[PDB]
């Protein structure tokens, strides 16, 4: 590093027409599977949380 | 257990730059290293037979 | 005497857990709460019995 | 005694330049963008296509 | 809170004149604050960045006049 | 304070239902609270940044899950 | 007796801190038992070698453990 203080970008994919919210959940992450049915049904329909 | 782990960091440029009385501050002297040079001897036994 | 001065940073999504990280604006300098035992590139496993 | 001082290790006070001292940098240098890479899909020979 | 970053200021007691020191004082300053108006030279510290205030006296972003008074209150000298 | 900006959310009181309503909000939030997290989209809003906050309601920089409640409370359904 | 040589020690007491003294303690020790443990820097003192003893508190050939125990005491901080 040259200069003092690097920095570096990150882009996450989020999905659910608020790139930045609360729990806005990501998009393409090796964890987290894509959500199933989100461009399905899931635009139709919302589905019960299970808690 | 990770309950006491283990590291090495480094020193804040606010701390280092004025590191032994600059700029006013005071007690806080840098670390140093010396080498010592300690000598070993030896001697010499006999050993001998007859006929 | 010498001075050298370097500095360390973790990788962004190093911790990979995140949706979507806090303040959009965060040090990678490592500390306890980002670099503590949570970086997914590097697991410890201690062996006993050697 | 002009002391160069530091950025507060705070994230938000190096993206500004803010500095405990006199000057006030520029910016973070920029080191670069890290994606997040898409995941791989599993394709359709195990599932019958009939397009 | 501060929400950024915390200078923190260690001052050390010496003697002065006759029967009089000048109060060593531990104190933190939110670095924003800290950055725009700080009088410490010569007043023998030893300033180190953090993340959270580590000593008592704490002045948040918003003191100003409250912290120039404390600032320069370094050398106020007690007998 | 926020001492940075706030970014003021107006959203317009609208007739959901039969004689039922989501009422209008005038909020005003801490900009880096609401750079970091804000839920508004088909909020009915109109948003403005400034140096001062411009409604009596204000979020400052210390809420997050307090105004993660707030901010979906946009959306809130009434009788 | 050492009978070889005695490296002789005085320190310097000083003000710590506030009302806080670091004891100042004259002491003499054998030369061998000095050239092979002396944890003696930074301690503000001043040292002279003697064909006997000069000060009060003597280590001869063997002490060690007292005097290892000694030389750290160097710096024990008193009121």
């Amino acid at each position: 590093m040259n200069s003092p203080t690097g920095q570096v970008f990150a882009l996450r994919a989020v999905y659910g027409k608020d790139p930045v919210a609360a729990g806005a959940k990501e998009a393409f992450h090796p964890m987290y599977g894509p959500d199933a049915m989100f461009s399905g049904q899931g635009a139709a329909k919302k589905f019960p949380a299970l808690a | 257990a990770g309950a006491l782990v283990e590291i090495a960091e480094g020193m804040a440029t606010s701390i280092a730059e004025l590191q032994e009385g600059f700029n006013g501050s005071t007690d806080n002297p840098w670390n140093e290293m010396g080498f010592r040079i300690d000598k070993q001897v030896i001697e010499a036994k006999s050993r001998q037979l007859k006929a | 005497g010498f001075k050298t001065r370097y500095g360390i940073g973790i990788n962004p999504f190093a911790e990979s857990a995140a949706q979507a990280p806090a303040s959009r604006i965060q040090s990678g300098m490592p500390s306890i709460l980002n670099s503590l035992g949570k970086n997914a590139y590097f697991r410890r496993v201690y062996v006993k019995g050697i | 005694a002009e002391i160069g001082g530091d950025h507060g290790y705070n994230a938000t006070n190096i993206a500004a330049g803010q500095t405990s001292g006199a000057v006030t940098q520029i910016g973070p240098a920029v080191m670069g963008m890290v994606r997040r890479a898409i995941p791989n899909l599993i394709a359709f020979d195990i599932c019958g296509v009939q397009p | 809170a501060s929400a950024r970053g915390y200078v923190n200021i260690k001052t050390f007691e010496q003697k002065l004149d006759g029967n009089k020191k000048i109060e060593g004082k531990e104190v933190s300053v939110a670095f924003p604050l800290y950055s725009d108006v700080h009088k410490i030279s010569g007043a023998h510290y030893q300033t180190f960045p953090s993340e959270k205030a580590a000593y008592s006296t704490v002045y948040e972003e918003n003191q100003r006049t409250e912290w120039i008074a404390a600032n320069e209150d370094l050398w106020k000298v007690t007998g």
